[PDB]
């Protein structure tokens, strides 16, 4: 029996609503990679970098940055929420690294609407289990992508 | 003819002197349907005493008609004036003999036919009304003179012993039990019919049979016959002692007031009839293993398991007919591979994989499906196991283009 | 109270006996509290997974073991608890409804598995899987349609409480006045997902919905 | 109803199928001659 | 073919039985087709015997056995026809079963090669085998009949109803073989998807017959065989066919309800079904009444139509006002048989003027009194009150009329003891005179009593 946390929505659904409103396909980046190389899943390590790097260059990742501003009633509230978001994601990144959390896909990442905090759910893979699996072993301590790092502040991370 | 019914239900003045006489002339009409319709509306009019006396004084001839005419004629025995007229040419004695041998049991058929037409969608070649047909024993007990004949013949003892000792094994002797229950119920429909019926203590026997009976049809039959017993005030008192209630008002007034009765009776607790004793269910009383670790080609680099000399098309004729023994390691490993795919096809878990495996064998080795013994083994397995229709049609179809020369050679020799 | 009920419901005999011994001691000073917790715990777990939910997971797991691992003794032990609950009789309309639609197939398939334990013929076990797989296909076609549940249909004992002395789960501190369960909403919504979680809304003693 | 004895049940089965079948098969397969 | 009919019987016997094998050479299939017809004609003249018809019975079967393996459908059809005229007694039939001919008889049942004329001949032979001796029916033929009936609808098989009619006949004379092969489950699943009134009545009658005699109830389970027909109404999400097209999914539910409704009605008109569905323990009737109280709109509208047909009451029109629905139930409503072209007065006067019978027992009222008593015992009246005060506007009106009909039926058919506490309605009356409950629920109950009272006046007036 898991408690229900109010005023929070998952990151995957948050981006989906923004893109569909702006007449933007949900998987533009995925389509470009398949168009350039249909056998993306079978490419070698060096070849996947070329396809992956090409996709992120032809599409500008700022959906989360603009999303947090359009939902702010004023500029004073916008700055307060952004500050909380930046220093709440950093806490879970280091704590999650020690615990060894894995499988941090966007569906398991929730952002608080009223305060801008970051909440993590589904603590299933711990103690580096996901890194040692033979099926798609992820090799990243935590989730820090271009979408998140473009919303904390303009100067970077 | 159909318009004489509305003049009957509207209580037209003096209908019993000019209306009844018009239904006797119409009874001899040329068309059967018109004559049959006249009997239907005439039986309804006979329920009034004034109308019934009119027919007796006219003494019509109803013997030439069918069973409808015979039943209408039997109602004359309920009146002492009509009983003397009939019991003067030697008629009641003939009916008693005929009502014990020939169609005593056919009265049950008349009961069942009306119910089956009412609500079954059977139609033997909107709420209807099903009224109890006229019965000889139920009309002879209205007057004491008629009741005397029923007792001297000693028919009550014959019927009562059939109820206390029922044989619920043969479907023909069960109908005799029904032929007795419906006969006992009509006798108890009158006060003078209950005096000679309760002296042998038969009513509790029916009550026991109405709640503890192996055959459920007999259990439901007793409910109807217990209604006929409750047609009198005296009869309802007997049932009340045994925790059976009944309605104590007639149908002439549709708003009864608690201070002739219609036949209806139900137990105080309805669950006393719906109890049935439980009866236990009757069901309560190799190459396959080695194949999964190897391949068909790897192993290559008697086979029939359930093959005995009683369930084979060719092997069974060695002794009875006189056939010759069949003739033939490469081919013995193909029988097991074919057989094991048949068993795995009985689960339908992976039909495509198993069907693909059998098609390849028929292409690479088309001659393996040409032995009668293998077909007998497959046919035997199709009986014990269960297969889906598309899968069952897939088997027995790879064997369409076969010759079976062994059977042809042997059959020709023994026949010639 | 909550951890003890979980321990008392464990499969292990040692944990089961030890947990019950502690429970009966608490019955002296507070008997009505443990009785309510046992009723609530049994009903909540019943709502979480229904009879057709258990069989869908059980048959899918059993099929993988038999056809992937080729283990026969391990397949039966998976399905033994599933057939065990059907012998105790349905306690609600939903369980009664399941026992009519798929009751005959599941009970007959058990009989064929019983003959394999004695005869040992492979055909008996294969014929048993003809009924298990047929029911599995039927259940899999109605799982997506399940989108809402009525308390009367699944567990009538939950909406007839109207009052409880048991605290709301997940909120209890000795330094704060306690809040108890007042009522349970008569309808709960099922979230469309692979696990299909339910949305249970309680009612606190102070008028705050949890 | 009193559909108890097999005599009337057999008649009912072979009458309903013949009368109420769209396909002309029961009229040819349920011939009373074969008894 | 030239029928000789001149030489001796053994001489005439040799020719056709020699050309039937032919070693698949030197003889055409056309000649074999004509030779088989000669055997049937010859068998009509000389009676069935082993002393006059040349060889013994066993030799004739062997040569006749090599006629069903031909690749021509006409020859196989003729070969099956000859066997029908040959099997007359159990001695001949047992000799045929000894040679395992059933492996070939069942083969011709399911080949589906545009041989509908051949398949009719095979099925007609099966009915001959059952009549001669039903206790020795082979299990190979039985399993073929179950397969073509259990899964004969998805394959668009046209001879599907002709095979179910044979299983039911076999299930009455040898239930043991049918029970083992799961033949009783096939009949139960057929009534779910058979929306023909006459056929559905016949199928359910056969199963109820097995529950009648004490020595046959051992072949039917307790609470899972007969209660299968209640699944469409008891289960809100019922899937009868694991594989079906999703295009007619909405239509499939409507077909299931209509077919299941004719099954529940059919089992409540037989004594073998009333008792089994109303056992003192857990029964199907309690589940059927219990599901009525659940606030579901699709089930409730379906169940009310069932209840009207069980008691054989006229269905009102769909509306949201009681007055419009009340005018459609009056016995004096106009009918199409009352015109001048049809019965002018005699047809009309039958349903208005009352019958001249005050003492003749009515066997139909006895049936309804027992049925009504069973539902009241299980709690039908309490269920209807919940439906009236907790449903949609157009559903409560249908339930109010049904409640009014039962009360009027119960004060003239049921005995006093059953109905002395029936007209008070303790549950409905307390929801009326209660100011603690929400006002919307209170006035729905109060309005129900006013509407129900006006129904009483309609019966008081009578037909006009
Ligand atoms: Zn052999």
């Amino acid at each position: 029996l898991i408690g229900w946390v109010p005023h929070c929505d998952t990151l995957h659904a948050l981006i989906r609503d923004y893109r569909e409103k702006k007449k933007i396909l949900l998987n533009i980046e995925h389509r470009i990679m398949l168009r350039m190389a249909p056998d993306y899943d079978h490419l070698t390590l060096m070849q996947k970098v070329e396809v992956f790097e090409h996709a992120v260059n032809n599409t500008a990742g700022d959906d989360l940055a603009k999303l947090l501003w359009l939902k702010s009633p004023s500029s004073e509230v916008w700055f307060d929420r952004r500050t909380n978001y930046t220093r709440s994601l950093a806490v879970m990144s280091m704590v999650g690294y020690i615990l060894g959390l894995g499988d941090r896909h966007p569906s398991n990442l929730m952002l608080d609407r009223l305060s801008g905090k970051i909440l993590h759910i589904d603590f299933g893979d711990c103690f580096e289990v996901a890194m040692t699996r033979e099926k798609f072993p992820e090799k990243i301590p935590f989730r820090l992508t271009r979408m998140l790092t473009n919303a904390m502040e303009v100067t970077g991370l | 003819t159909k318009h004489l019914r509305v003049l009957l239900r509207a209580n037209v003045e003096f209908f019993n002197n000019w209306g009844i006489e018009l239904l006797v002339t119409q009874l001899h009409d040329k068309n059967k349907t018109i004559s049959s319709e006249a009997l239907d509306i005439l039986d309804e009019a006979c329920e009034d005493k004034a109308n019934l006396h009119a027919l007796i004084q006219m003494k019509p001839a109803l013997s030439h008609l069918g069973d409808k005419g015979l039943l209408l004629l039997l109602r004359f025995l309920s009146i002492p004036k009509g009983f003397s007229y009939l019991n003067e040419r030697g008629y009641v004695a003939k009916q008693l003999e005929k009502w014990h041998r020939e169609y005593n049991s056919k009265y049950v058929d008349l009961i069942e036919e009306q119910l089956n037409e009412a609500l079954t969608t059977y139609r033997k070649p909107q709420r209807p009304h099903v009224y109890l047909p006229i019965h000889l024993y139920g009309q002879l007990v209205h007057h004491k003179t008629g009741c005397h004949l029923l007792e001297v013949q000693n028919i009550i003892t014959e019927l009562c012993r059939n109820v206390r000792t029922p044989d619920l094994d043969k479907w023909e002797e069960i109908k005799k039990l029904k032929a007795s229950l419906w006969a006992l119920g009509n006798i108890g429909s009158s006060n003078w019919g209950l005096n000679l019926l309760q002296e042998e203590n038969v009513i509790p026997d029916i009550l026991k049979l109405a709640k503890q009976c192996e055959v459920l049809s007999i259990r439901g039959t007793c409910v109807y016959v217990l209604g006929l017993i409750a047609k009198t005030k005296q009869g309802c008192d007997i049932l009340k002692c045994h925790n059976w209630d009944a309605v104590r008002h007639s149908r002439k007034h549709l708003w009864p007031v608690v201070p002739d009765y219609i036949g209806l009776a139900l137990p105080v607790d309805i669950n006393d009839i719906f109890q049935v004793k439980d009866i236990p269910y009757f069901q309560t009383k190799s190459f396959h293993l080695l194949r999964q670790q190897m391949s068909l080609t790897e192993i290559m680099n008697t086979g029939l398991q359930e093959h005995t000399d009683d369930n084979c098309l060719y092997c069974v004729c060695i002794e009875i007919l006189g056939f010759q023994p069949s003739n033939q390691m490469c081919r013995i490993l193909l029988r097991k591979e074919v057989l094991r795919l048949v068993i795995n096809l009985s689960s339908s878990v992976s039909t495509k994989c198993h069907e693909t495996g059998l098609l390849t064998i028929k292409e690479k080795y088309p001659q393996t499906f040409d032995d009668i013994c293998l077909y007998s083994e497959v046919s035997h397995l199709l009986s014990h196991c269960t297969f889906r229709l598309p899968c069952r049609r897939f088997i027995q179809e790879l064997f369409q283009d076969v010759q079976f020369l062994q059977m042809h050679e042997e059959a020709e020799a023994v026949l010639a | 109270i909550y951890p003890l009920t979980v321990a008392s419901k464990s499969t292990t005999t040692a944990r089961h006996n030890a947990a019950n011994k502690i429970l009966k001691n608490m019955c002296e000073h507070s008997n009505t509290l443990v009785q309510q917790a046992m009723m609530v715990s049994e009903e909540l777990i019943r709502v979480a997974i229904l009879w057709h939910e258990m069989w869908h997971e059980g048959l899918e797991e059993a099929s993988r073991l038999y056809f992937g691992e080729r283990n026969v003794k391990g397949m039966f032990e998976v399905l033994e608890p599933l057939h065990a609950m059907m012998e105790r009789g349905p306690q609600t309309l939903k369980e009664t409804s399941f026992n009519q639609a798929y009751g005959r197939d599941l009970m007959e398939a058990q009989e064929w598995c019983r003959k394999y334990m004695k005869s040992g013929n492979v055909k008996d076990l294969t014929q048993a899987w003809d009924l298990y797989y047929h029911v599995f296909r039927r259940i899999s076609k109605q799982l997506p349609q399940l989108t809402s549940l009525e308390l009367q249909y699944v567990s009538p004992k939950l909406l007839m409480c109207r009052d409880l002395e048991l605290a709301v789960p997940g909120t209890y501190d000795p330094n704060q006045p306690i809040i108890r369960i007042q009522s349970i909403a008569p309808s709960l919504q099922v979230i469309t997902s692979k696990q299909r979680p339910r949305k249970l809304t309680l009612m606190g003693s102070n008028g705050h919905e949890f | 109803a009193f559909l108890d004895n097999p005599t009337i049940i057999l008649a009912h089965i072979r009458q309903s199928h013949v009368t109420s079948d769209d396909t002309g098969m029961c009229e040819m397969v349920l011939i009373d001659h074969d008894v | 073919n030239v029928p000789l009919d001149l030489t001796r019987e053994p001489s005439d016997n040799l020719r056709e039985i020699l050309q039937n094998v032919a070693r698949l050479q030197g003889v055409s299939n056309m000649r074999k087709l004509g030779h088989l017809n000669n055997f049937t004609k010859l068998l009509c003249d000389i009676g069935h015997s082993e002393e006059k018809l040349g060889f013994h019975y066993e030799d004739i079967i062997i040569c006749l056995r090599l006629a069903l393996l031909n690749e021509a459908k006409e020859v196989r059809a003729a070969g099956l026809r000859a066997l029908r005229y040959l099997i007359q007694d159990s001695s001949i039939l047992q000799k045929v079963l000894k040679l395992k001919v059933d492996y070939l008889i069942a083969r011709c049942i399911d080949i589906q090669q545009s041989n509908e004329v051949e398949r009719t001949q095979a099925l007609r032979l099966v009915r001959k085998m059952i009549t001669v001796n039903a206790s020795l029916f082979p299990s190979s033929v039985t399993n073929s009949l179950i397969a073509v009936g259990n899964d004969g609808l998805q394959e668009r098989d046209r001879m599907v109803r002709a095979c179910i009619a044979i299983i039911c006949e076999l299930a009455l004379q040898n239930p043991e073989v049918v029970a083992l092969r799961g033949g009783l489950n096939t009949i139960l699943k057929n009534v779910i998807d058979c929306q023909l009134s006459r056929i559905n009545e016949a199928l359910i009658t056969t199963i109820l017959h097995l529950l009648n005699h004490p020595k046959t109830r051992q072949y039917v389970r307790a609470d899972v065989e007969l209660e299968r027909i209640l699944a469409p109404y008891t289960d809100f999400h019922y899937r009868h066919s694991p594989d079906t097209a999703e295009g007619q999914l909405k239509e499939d539910r409507e077909a299931r309800f209509l077919a299941s409704k004719m099954g529940i009605i059919a089992t409540f008109r037989s004594w073998a079904g009333i008792i089994n569905l109303c056992k003192p323990g857990n029964s199907g009737i309690q589940s059927l009444i219990g599901v009525l109280c659940i606030p579901n709109m699709e089930i409730r509208r379906g169940l009310l139509e069932v209840l009207y047909d069980i008691f054989r009451l006229p269905l009102p029109v769909v509306t949201e006002e009681f007055i419009e629905a009340l005018l459609s139930v009056d016995p004096g409503r106009f009918q199409d048989s009352w015109r001048l072209s049809d019965g002018f007065v005699a047809a009309e006067a039958k349903t208005i003027l009352p019958h001249r019978a005050r003492s003749r027992p009515d066997l139909m009222d006895n049936y309804l009194a027992l049925i009504l008593s069973a539902f009241i015992r299980n709690g039908l009246l309490e269920g209807l009150v919940e439906v009236i005060t907790n449903s949609d506007d157009h559903i409560s009106v249908r339930a109010t009329i049904l409640l009014g009909e039962l009360l009027h039926m119960a004060n003239t058919i049921l005995p006093h003891s059953h109905s002395h506490h029936l007209h008070c309605l303790p549950t409905l009356m307390n929801m009326a005179a209660s100011f603690d409950i929400p006002k919307e629920k209170r006035l729905r109950a109060s309005a129900a009593l006013n509407c129900l009272k006006r129904f009483h006046e309609m019966k008081k007036r009578g037909p006009k």
